RNA sequence: AGGGGAUCGAAGAUGAUCAGAUACCGUCGUAGUCUUAACCAUAAACUAUGCCGACUAGGGAUCGGGUGGUGUUUUUUUAAUGACCCACUCGGCACCUUACGAGAAAUCAAAGUCUUUGGGUUCUGGGGGGAGUAUGGUCGCAAGGCUGAAACUUAAAGGAAUUG
């Protein structure tokens, strides 16, 4: 959200929802970023460094949580099968 | 007064001032 | 407001049902309104039973029971029968014992 | 009747929390305890707390109670906690449903078989 | 009995949009419902979608990004006199800096922004922001 | 739910759905030809039928109709397509 | 003293985290009101209305005092606070309290063309509470505050110089009226535009990184 | 982006099967999982075990990715859970809670039950659902143990198993356990059925 | 969608149904029966002026407890009979 | 206007009750209640919720129809039937649970998809009384139905929920 001069302005620019894209808004106290850690050759799992994710509160409230990160993790790389795209 | 009472206490009503004109004709 | 859902009581595609008579005040009441008891009971009663068997023909005869169906009319199920009332919440279930 | 205050009972768990090392099935001692270590304002109120201390630490001896928990006892299941010396690999082989066997075959490979079936 | 078949269409839309949904099925397009879902496109408030053949009137799937609080559709297809384009924007868009009220013109099914570059008028479809 | 293929669904979910209700709508009835080896000659059948059937030459029903696929008689034979 | 009981608490008084847009950005939970007083302190106390109510009790009549109190700088931060105690001097510590927690932000913007510093809305916005619903609308600069004394002194805190309203329902209740004044400018920062359309890494949370530096002893 | 190794192995397989964890539920069927697999006649469904393990791993890679291995809660009010629960917390950082949850754990600083994790684990979302509701108030992602009926409002990531009772949700808590030592961890390489009894993490008597 | 034609043809219906509900319309309805000029004691017009009859005493409504000085007036333009008030302390002093 | 007229029973008459008791309870019982041929057109005629069309969310029952199964049961010699069990699917009468969403609330799968306000169409309401009254028209054998004002008066009347 620029000015008239290219200057940046207005604060906070709003995390999104990688499952709706929606916004998650400061009262959405229901919303949740999870972080996954990436690990390396023989299992070890590499402290602060994680693929991560959000999803809305709105999202979580209609249950969609579980199968909606299912999805995006496992097109990513984390899962293998699990989901399916077809129904 | 019950309304149903009301609606017949103006029926009669009615039927008089129907009487009264009709002396008149 | 509206009380209940079931309105008075339970008729949902119809309209029209048919009057049973009160067995305690001979109220007229729809069917389906109606408050039903299956009122089954010994021919005899308590007590009566040792002076039954034992003052008869028969090796322990048999014994029926006494079969009515029972319409109250509310006040009189009320007033006596099947009732207390409940709370706004009780009023819900349907469940018998 | 006898029950007990709030202040009391109150009084009883505060205590039993932070001293119970310390402190005994006995009353007697454990009325002592009292003057050494709280503030209290009269005899009675001292005795009728002390007479709950002491029921109340007279049945932890003999299993928890509710409420009071010093630690202590948290990691006294803790260690106490152990079992098992046989498990549930014995014998023979795992008896599956056809659909339980169809699910290895379909993901999997190595496994003890054994059909089953059932009905209505 | 259907009297907008764009009307389905859009709300079908909106509705999964609200419902966090991905894609719509809806039933069963037009020559209009194309054009109109190809300006949404052409704008980013879809992403792509895909014109199944019964042998029918059609159906068709889209599939929607997040972008998109609303697309409606007024209904009469009021005529607008070019002069009145910008009230229209006014009463039933959210800033005057983003967001089109697209309509039918005798030069094709434009946004109102294009209708106005290239300066026609007409009768006025729905609307997208 | 929340994100998936309408384009392309699976058979199975696609099989169990209406016939009005599938991606492009289709019937769920067939033909077959039908013999009783009484001749040397085979009738083709629709998988409903309404009108009871007779074959060939011979007065003989073939299946009588119902509520829905017509009951063949008796004893036959038949093969769809 | 301070004594913060919260990981979120700790984190602001150990100067880890150093606005609240942070908090925003995570939508971190806030229940220290000392957060937002260190966090921003420009903010000044309004007591827009106070009303007695009363109930009836098995021996009494409890009448207490309803005070509604709005707080915010007049640069982005608003928040609106309700509390009813039965001092009225007690109601209006309260309220200011919950109004610091209630604290939130405003997305301001152009009514149209760049220029220099936002100055009206980025959209339209309706909020509703109760039968009211308050409906805020851009406006060129200059058009001031079109808004009735209580909802415009909400604005102004809130830090808006120029917007239009209407009002719809019995807004002579002025408890759902700012409450829907306050959902309105609220909503702001949940209106996707096309010029939040750009995707973003997604930043890592304090929590985390200052986990150390954070948690109970 | 996958590990290689970290494959199901065929005596993982034999542990959930020896524990029923792939025995569903019977009519009841929340809508909300694919993670079924052929419906067993009369009744039971069957779980597909291998995307149970391929949960569970990704529950363990979260799990330990927690910066403070202790704020990661394993509530379970369900007796069957306790004892597990309990043992989980033992061997990982963790802090547990079993048996009532009371409410106002999350939200409310002045409890003195008060918690303010990163995580959740949690047994059954029916039971326990006061947490999954609390957290929820309060942003924090909950990975839980489910069934075919289970409630998956407000859980994210379902480790598909069997609430049924016995040694399925033991045998999890233990394998969830035993894969996040796995893990930047205090633990080993290959194989290796690991030390500790998987009986340990059970439900006891009478 | 409830209510009211939507049509694109359908003015009139649409003006029609309106011209029918004004008549709701308590003060459109005064004015379109010419209510003023036919009831109501003036002509329709601000002020009348007129001739005193009789000085009344009326005793005012609950709950206050007074007698409201006024006259009774036959307005000039009309014959009509109207009863008017007499603002402020003694002022029935001055009228006859 | 005929027939019928067992029953229960407006009216009337009575026994009691009561300060009174034109009632409630008890008795007698006219009309009526039933039927034919004509009238009448109103009910809290109710779900106090117009109709057609789309979309939006879960669950177990059930009525009708249909499809599927090396299902159960009927014995004869196995079938064929029939009733039953499981899955699915149209269309019904409903209930359960949630609520994204709606509401002033009670509540509501519509009363949702509405100030981010437009799918098509019908009808009615515009503070309370005055009053469904007056008047005219029209229908009716009548009782009455439909249509249906004003002068004047008045600051409330009303809804839902809360505490007493
Ligand atoms: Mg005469
Ligand atoms: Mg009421
Ligand atoms: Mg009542
Ligand atoms: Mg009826
Ligand atoms: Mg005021
Ligand atoms: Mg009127
Ligand atoms: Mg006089
Ligand atoms: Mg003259
Ligand atoms: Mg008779
Ligand atoms: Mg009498
Ligand atoms: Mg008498
Ligand atoms: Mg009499
Ligand atoms: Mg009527
Ligand atoms: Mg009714
Ligand atoms: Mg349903
Ligand atoms: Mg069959
Ligand atoms: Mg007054
Ligand atoms: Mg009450
Ligand atoms: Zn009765
Ligand atoms: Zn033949």
């Amino acid at each position: 959200m620029e000015n008239d001069k290219g200057q940046l302005v207005e604060l906070y620019v709003p995390r999104k929802c990688s499952a709706t894209n929606r916004i998650i808004k400061a009262d959405d106290h229901a919303s949740v970023q999870i972080n996954v850690a990436k690990v390396d050759e023989e299992g070890r799992a590499i402290p602060g460094e994680y693929v991560t994710y959000a999803l809305s509160g709105y999202v979580r409230s209609r249950g969609e949580s579980d199968d909606s990160l299912n999805r995006l993790a496992q097109n990513d790389g984390l899962l293998k099968n699990v989901w399916s795209y077809s129904r | 007064m019950r309304a149903k009472w009301r609606k017949k206490r103006t029926r009669r009503l009615k039927r008089k001032r129907r009487k009264v004109r009709a002396r008149s004709k | 407001p509206k009380k209940r859902a079931s309105n008075g009581r339970n008729k949902k595609g119809r309209g029209h049902v048919k009057p049973v008579r009160c067995v305690n005040c001979s109220k007229s009441i729809p069917k389906d309104k109606a408050i039903k008891r299956m009122a089954i009971r010994n021919i005899v009663e308590a007590a009566a039973v040792r002076d039954l068997s034992e003052a008869s023909v028969y090796p322990e005869y048999a014994l029926p029971k006494t079969y009515n169906k029972l319409h109250y009319c509310v006040s009189c199920a009320i007033h006596a029968r099947i009732v207390r009332v409940r709370s706004r919440e009780d009023r819900k279930n349907r469940a018998p014992p | 009747g006898r029950v007990r205050t709030k202040t009391v009972k109150r009084a009883s768990k505060a205590l039993i929390e932070r001293y119970y090392p310390k402190l005994t099935l006995d009353f007697q001692t454990n009325k002592r305890l009292c003057d050494e270590i709280a503030t209290i304002q009269s005899k009675r109120l001292r005795n009728k707390i002390a007479g709950y201390t002491t029921h109340l630490m007279k049945r932890i001896q003999k299993g928890p109670v509710r409420g009071i928990s010093f630690k202590l006892q948290e990691e006294e299941r803790e260690r106490k906690d152990q079992y098992v010396p046989e498990v549930s690999r014995s014998n023979g082989v795992l008896n599956v449903d056809n659909q339980t066997s169809d699910l290895v075959k379909s993901l999997g490979l190595k496994l003890p078989l054994s059909v089953i079936n059932v009905s209505a | 009995t259907r009297s907008s078949v764009l009307a389905d269409a859009l709300n079908a839309i909106n509705n999964a949009e609200k419902t966090g949904k991905r894609q719509v099925l809806i039933r069963p397009s037009s020559k209009v419902i194309i054009k109109f879902l190809q300006v949404m496109q052409k704008h980013g408030y879809i992403g792509e979608f895909e014109y199944i053949d019964d042998h029918r009137s059609g159906k068709i799937v889209v599939q929607l990004n997040g972008r998109l609080n609303k697309c409606g559709v007024i209904s009469p297809r009021f005529n607008v006199k070019i002069g009145d384009i910008e009230k229209w924007t006014a009463n039933l868009l959210p800033a005057r800096q983003f967001g089109y009220v697209i309509l039918t013109t005798s030069a094709g099914i434009m946004d109102h922004e294009e209708a106005r570059r290239k300066h026609v008028s007409g009768k006025i479809l729905g609307f997208v922001y | 739910v929340l994100v998936q293929d309408l384009l392309h669904p699976t058979a199975a979910s696609e099989a169990r759905k209406h016939k009005l209700k599938t991606l492009v709508q289709g019937p769920r009835s067939y033909f077959l030809d039908v013999k009783c080896p009484g001749c040397l000659n085979i009738t083709t059948v629709f998988s409903h039928a309404q009108t009871a059937v007779t074959c060939e030459s011979c007065s003989t029903i073939l299946c009588t109709p119902t509520g829905g696929k017509a009951k063949l008689s008796e004893g036959t034979s038949f093969r769809r397509k | 003293g301070w004594v913060p009981v919260t990981k979120l608490g700790r984190l602001v008084k150990a100067g880890k985290i150093t606005t609240i847009e942070e908090i925003f950005l995570h939508s971190l939970p806030v229940k220290e009101f000392q957060i937002i007083d260190t966090l921003l302190p420009g903010l000044q106390d309004e007591v827009m209305n106070i009303k007695p109510v009363q109930k009836q009790t098995r021996a009494g009549q409890r009448t207490r005092f309803k005070a509604v109190v709005v707080v915010g700088d007049s640069n982005g931060h608003v928040g609106l606070g309700i509390k009813t105690a039965k001092e009225v001097a007690g109601a209006i510590r309260a309220g200011i309290i919950i109004a610091k927690l209630s604290v939130i932000p405003i997305r301001r913007g152009y009514w149209g063309t760049n220029l220099g510093q936002p100055h009206s809305l980025a959209t339209k916005t309706t909020g509703k509470c109760g039968s009211v619903t308050v409906r805020l609308i851009p406006a060129p600069r200059g058009s001031g505050i079109v808004a009735s004394p209580a909802v415009k002194k909400l604005l102004q805190l809130a830090g808006v110089e120029d917007v239009y309203t209407q009002s719809n329902g019995k807004t002579r209740t002025l408890e759902n009226t700012l409450k829907a004044a306050f959902v309105a400018i609220g909503n702001t920062y949940g209106f996707l535009t096309p010029n939040l359309w750009a995707e973003q890494p997604l930043p890592v949370s304090p929590l985390d990184i200052y986990s150390d530096e954070a948690s109970a002893q | 982006s996958l590990p290689a190794t970290f494959d199901l192995t065929p005596e993982d397989a034999q542990l959930l099967l020896a524990a029923n964890t792939h025995l569903g539920a019977r009519n009841v069927q929340v809508h909300q999982e694919p993670y079924v697999f052929n419906a067993r006649p009369d009744g039971v469904h069957v779980i597909n075990v291998g995307k149970t393990w391929e949960k569970l791993v990704l529950a363990a890679r979260i799990i330990a990715a927690i910066p403070n291995p202790e704020d990661v809660v394993a509530i379970s009010s369900r007796t069957f859970g306790q004892r597990a629960v309990l043992k989980f917390a033992a061997h990982t950082g963790a802090t547990p809670i079993a048996g009532r949850f009371t409410p106002g754990s999350f939200t409310n600083y002045i409890t003195r039950s008060f918690k303010e994790p990163r995580l959740v684990i949690v047994t059954d979302p029916r039971s326990d659902a006061q947490a999954i509701k609390e957290a929820s108030y309060v942003n924090i992602p909950v990975i839980a143990l489910t069934d075919l009926d289970s409630p998956s409002e407000f859980v994210d990531v379902a480790i598909p198993c069997n609430n049924r009772g016995k040694h399925s949700i033991g045998l999890i808590w233990y394998l969830l356990a035993r894969e996040v030592l796995r893990l930047r961890g205090a633990l080993v390489d290959r194989t290796q059925p690991w030390s500790i009894m998987p009986d340990l993490y059970f439900y006891r008597d009478p | 969608g409830k209510g009211k034609p939507r049509g694109l043809n359908s003015a009139r219906k649409l003006r029609v149904h309106r011209r029918n509900n004004r008549w709701a319309e308590n003060n459109y309805k005064k004015r379109l029966l010419g209510t003023a000029f036919k009831s109501s004691p003036f002509g329709g017009s601000s002020h009348a002026k007129g001739i005193v009859l009789e000085k009344l005493g009326i005793e005012s409504k609950q709950p206050n407890s007074a007698i409201r000085k006024c006259v009774r007036v036959q307005l000039i333009k009309n014959g009509k009979k109207v009863t008017a008030f007499v603002p402020n302390d003694g002022c029935l002093n001055f009228v006859d």
